[PDB]
């Protein structure tokens, strides 16, 4: 079973899938390669959960049924600048509008 | 072109809806015409009794949104190895984001008010152009041609 | 892999895997002509964006699959921006 995730952090937010099966530190590995920071700079957060790197994602509640495709599960990220880290900031998207009138 | 043969070859088949809509079954018959059949509600399935050679083809029986079946647009039964029945899956295909779109919103605003949204004339149009099957059935002709 | 960079009106940041992101004729040109892995969109807010993305790596997972396929969710809060944003992307 893929899992499909958003790890999202202030404005910034990478859409990506791995196994269930695989561990927080191997998708910390996966950022890494992509926003070049290392697993000892993450953090990785489930709600407002610190994640620990042996675990899968799966035992992180990560799982098919609610990391779909077109609906992925949301991964916060927070970034060590040189110590003590940072709190978990994850920007949330724009508001849609209000709904015409036609549509309500 | 799109017409079923007169086989006369029965062949059993099970309509599985595998889509979250009521699902249409829409036989073509010997001249062309396309036959509505009893619909599926979302998730169930029909034993039909058929025979070989024959074309169906699916829709959401609310919207006439196209389906898929097996893969596909049309199904045609095949011979039935050891008696076991054809399965015939319906699925959602997948549609372009455009056309989801304009599934939520034809779903959303009636007809008479698509002109009172804000958007292009082309889309208009486009929302205006609620699927049908013979359409479809004209497009599906000529890609054959 | 490789990834691109899709910024909406609101300055977010989407990273997708480019293969994904190549499924949008429209972002196809705007990667190959007229930062190098950078698109901004000037019209298409975080909350249309979002969901395109999701609807790339929707598309990419089912397309030619023989899994029972789910319907893609769309609120009506965001429909009427996603239609112009997907007719504006052709995808
Ligand atoms: C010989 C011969 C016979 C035929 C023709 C004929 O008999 N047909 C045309 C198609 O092959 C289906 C079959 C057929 N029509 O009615 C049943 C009994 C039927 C009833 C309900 C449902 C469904 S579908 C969804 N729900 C149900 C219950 C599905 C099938 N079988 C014509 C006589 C119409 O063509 N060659």
């Amino acid at each position: 079973m893929d899992v499909f995730l958003m790890i999202r952090r202030h404005k910034t937010t990478i859409f990506t899938d791995a196994k269930e099966s695989s561990t927080v530190f191997e998708l910390k590995r996966i950022v890494e390669g992509i926003l070049k920071r290392p697993p000892d700079e993450q953090r990785l957060y489930k709600d407002d959960q610190l994640l620990d790197d042996g675990k899968t994602l799966g035992e992180c509640g990560f799982t098919s049924q609610t990391a779909r495709p077109q609906a992925p599960a949301t991964v916060g990220l927070a970034f060590r600048a040189d110590d003590t880290f940072e709190a978990l900031c994850i920007e949330p998207f724009s508001s849609p509008p209000e709904l015409p009138d036609v549509m309500k | 072109v799109l017409r079923s043969v007169n086989s006369r070859e029965p062949s059993q088949v099970i309509f599985c809806n595998r889509s979250p809509r009521v699902v249409l079954p829409v036989w073509l018959n010997f001249d062309g015409e396309p036959q509505p059949y009893p619909t599926l509600p979302p998730g169930t399935g029909r034993r039909i009794h058929s025979y070989r050679g024959h074309l169906w083809l699916f829709r959401d029986a609310g919207t006439h949104d196209g389906l898929l079946v097996n893969q596909t647009e049309l199904f045609v039964p095949s011979l039935n190895v050891d008696g076991q029945p054809i399965f015939a899956n319906i699925t959602l295909p997948v549609y372009t984001l455009k056309e989801r779109c304009l599934q939520v919103v034809r779903s959303l605003v009636k007809p008479e008010n698509y002109r009172r949204l804000d958007i292009v004339r082309s889309l208009y149009e486009d929302l205006e152009d609620h699927p049908n099957v013979q359409k479809d059935l004209e497009r599906l002709t000529q890609e054959r041609i | 892999m490789m990834y691109v960079k899709l910024i909406s009106s609101d300055g977010h940041e989407f990273i997708v895997k480019r293969e994904h992101a190549l499924t949008s004729g429209t972002i196809k040109a705007m990667l190959s002509g007229p930062e190098t892995n950078e698109v901004n969109f000037r019209e298409i807010p975080s909350h249309v964006l979002s969901k395109v993305c999701m609807y790339f790596t929707y598309k990419v997972r089912y397309t030619n699959s023989s899994t029972e396929i789910p319907e893609f969710p769309i609120a009506p809060e965001i429909a009427l921006e996603l239609l112009m944003a997907a007719n504006f992307l052709d995808c």
